RNA sequence: AAAAUGAAGACAUUUUAACGAGUAAGGAAACGAAAUGGCGUAAGGACAACAAAAGUAGUAAAGAUUUAAAGUAAUUUAGAU
RNA sequence: UUCCACCUGAAUAUUCCCUUAGGAAGGUCAAAGUAUUAAUAGUAUUGAUUGGUAAAGAUAAUGAUUAGGUGUAACAUCUUGUCAAACUAUGAAUAAACAAAGAAGAAUUCUCAGUGUUAAAUACACUUCAGGAAUUUAAAUAUAAACAUACUUUGAAUCGGCCAAGUCUGGUAAGCAGGACUGGCGAUGCGGGAUGAACCGAACGUCGAGAUAAAGUGCCAAA
RNA sequence: UAUAAGAAAUUAUUAAGAGCAAGAGAAUUAUUUCAUUUAUAGUGAUUAUUAAUAAACGAGGAUUAGGAGAAAUCUUAGUAAUUGUGAAUUAAAAGUAAAAAUCCGAUAAUAAUGGAAUGAUAAAAGCUAUUUAAGGUAAGAUUAAUAAAUUUAAUCCCGAGAAUAGAAACUCUUGAAGAAGUAAAUUAUCUACCCGUCUUGAAACACGGACCAAGGAGUCUAACAUGGAUGCGAAUGAGAAUAGCAGGAAAGCUAUAACAUGAAGAGAAAACGAAAAACUAUGAGAGUGUAGAAAUACAUUUAGCAAUAGUAUCUUUCAA
């Protein structure tokens, strides 16, 4: 609310949140903004979390 | 534009030998090649600290040596530094790497039984590290230190610069 | 690329095939029964359009089953209907009722 | 910036990611993974055809004027007169 | 006050000056050089507080002020209308400073010493919750943060500022003088407001294709 | 030195011939995107089937003289109480409650077809076919019990993984009679205020500047400090004067050496002159075990440098 004139916001839904993390999606490793591009890069990032593969991410 | 805290700058961790030295900048090469391959904590730290300036590699002397390795008999001291001649105490037997030493400080350190040794010889020997004692001087001890700050202050006074009219 | 990262991709799209084309036959089938019903429909408004046709002649009254039954069903069925329609109305006056306050 | 490779290749290595406005002002030289990178003027010490004639030059130097090429640029290179 | 590209990038507070067109301490800034680092926060939440502003009040204290009853002009007393930068009982919003597990991530049990307090202590206080040994243990709001964080040294420039406003004071007022908080211009180009230092959108390596922002769609002028 | 690779040249035929560059396509595609078309599990409204009550509303009633409409057969016009419409409601018929169209909502997506900017050309975790079978959560289908159901059971279907085998290497136009690109001059559309400086702010009605060439402004000596490279290190310098050497030399080499700075600090000075062979906390590093399993992550043993902070002890001082 304090922010708001410089954001907006809302509730997304399941299709959303799909079609963000396949298109836009990205992770942080060792200090680099690396795209999605396989299950194997999100094991070796969030495995320990228990989420090996895109959909888990989901 | 892109609401950064702060841009990209160098940073100030120095990666290899400073100055044209060729027996340096080879030996930044022989352990930069252990640290990346072997992977040990070790020659990460020798490599990190061959590469300060001659002001943060302060001298060890043979004293600081016979204390240091009073409990370690069957070891090896690894100073990255000029090692010097305590000539007040007497050198037991021990063996020393060093970058340097001085001419009086190895020739005690030999009539003692010990060996003074290169970083060629430890990495070598010991290339990961096994009976060493890793070892570096005091930095706080530079007589240019008692000056730095303001000498009317209160708590820690600085040491006035000598000049004109000084009492 | 989608397989590479959703394997399970393959397993929906099956699926979505599969519901796609019953949905077509199933929209092929039904447009069919409406056009028998729409023709039945049609068939008895031309029957009483006769109504236009005419000793004190007055008021032509047209008949009240004229429309023919096209798809057959059970007792049960033709029970269960009547107890729908009352379902359905009763919940079209539960919610004018909360509406008009 | 981080990984990888590294006695000489070469374009000051390879890959990946983020970033690039600016007055006053600061970033000397050297530093193989280089603690910014370079252009220009003049003079001094060297090097310049590796097999005993070793940079260019009366088969036309420097300079001048233009024409083209290389470089983000400072500038350089070559042709013709 | 004489060459190029690249990177970072300010200032108008505070103290002293025979000081007011200037200096020094200091803040902002750059470059060098470090440290595995009790050394993260211009944020919110929960908990315990602090304050006296806006508001409110006015036979609630101080002061100002119109009128009407009742009892003995006046004085009491009950009402009534209107007030305060140098009045106040009460008192927000926004804020300030704490805590939410660093003698180094908890806790418990046993053992336990030196001084002193104490009537005496086995209580208590400080001593790495002196010290020592076992067992258990990574938990204790949200969010972000390793090119994080903490800096050390050396030094430049600057301390004429100006603008905006759901702000204030002096003034009749000013494109006037002076302030509180923040964002700007200075130092800044680009799209729009015809034109414009400050307005609105948005900050800039060289380009291609697209969706856009402010704002527009009779022609100049794309729609 | 063994093996395919098998270059050049040569022979018979013709669907009979380069390189490079630009442009237009073909087949299959990577990132981004434009246009058109296509379904969006609304129980929303309408889309002639009959009849009744209506809350409201105005008008109308009971002979062809003159016409309108229709090939209708049936209506319309005008010169004392039957009837016309109708929101809403209701019965029966039809209807398993998904057709098409429009409106109101809901969303924006799968896909198909044409392109555009930057590319690529190769086989696939391509795709296709054949096998066994995890699966299909309203909705893959049909059935049956019922039912305001993303409730049940049955058999038909299709089918992920995996195993077995397959199918892509192309046309045209232009160019030494000058391609693509580049440069120069002109035209056209868009675009462009005078540089330097002081200044809060200059294109300024602020100052300097008519034009060109050459010259032209952070340098040298000395003291201190920080810092980057270098030598030696309780020492360093001794190119202090100076004295020697070879060579002839403003160069080079050599001289047990005065002194400078430092190794000890405090005090105005007289007078003095540093250990409990240290302690505490955190901290660099080195080993093992296990597991994930690719790197790596936890447990455990040891070590305690630098730095910071704090302690005892010691020197001098009125005072640390």
């Amino acid at each position: 609310r304090l922010v708001d004139p410089y954001v907006t916001y809302g509730y997304p839904t399941l299709e959303t949140v799909q079609k963000l993390i396949y298109k836009r999606g990205a992770l942080k490793i060792n200090g680099n903004r690396m795209p999605i591009t396989s299950n194997c890069m999100i094991k070796k990032a969030l495995g320990d979390k228990d989420v090996v593969c895109v959909d888990d991410l989901v | 534009a892109i609401d950064l805290d702060r841009h990209h700058v160098r940073k100030h961790v120095s990666k290899t030998a400073r100055g044209n030295n060729a027996y340096m900048k080879l030996l930044v090469r022989l352990y930069g090649f252990l640290a990346r391959r072997t992977q040990s904590k070790f020659a990460k730290t020798i490599l990190h600290r061959l590469c300060l300036s001659r002001v943060n590699r302060p001298i060890v002397s043979t004293s600081k040596l016979a204390c240091l390795m009073k409990k370690h008999p069957e070891e090896t001291a690894v100073c990255v530094n000029t090692v010097t001649y305590d000539s007040r105490y007497p050198v037991p037997k021990m063996n020393v790497c060093a970058l340097k030493f001085t001419k009086t400080a190895e020739a005690a350190i030999t009539k003692a039984g010990g060996k003074c040794l290169r970083f060629d010889e430890l990495a070598l020997k010991a290339p990961t590290g096994r009976k060493t004692v890793l070892i570096r001087g005091k930095r706080n001890v530079r007589e240019a230190l008692k000056h730095f700050g303001k000498v009317c202050a209160k708590k820690n006074p600085a040491k006035q610069y000598k000049g004109k009219q000084t009492k | 690329a989608m397989v590479k990262l959703n394997p399970y991709a393959k397993i929906a799209s099956h699926k979505l095939a599969q519901v796609a084309k019953a949905q077509a036959a199933h929209k092929a089938q039904y447009a069919a029964k409406m056009e028998k019903i729409l023709a039945a429909k049609k068939e008895a408004l031309n029957q009483s359009v006769a109504k236009r046709f005419g000793g004190k002649v007055i008021k032509v009254k047209v008949e009240n089953n004229l429309l023919k039954a096209t798809v057959k069903r059970t007792a049960k069925q033709d029970a269960y209907m009547k107890k729908y329609d009352g379902i359905v109305k009763a919940n079209a006056k539960k919610y004018a009722e909360k509406i008009g306050f």
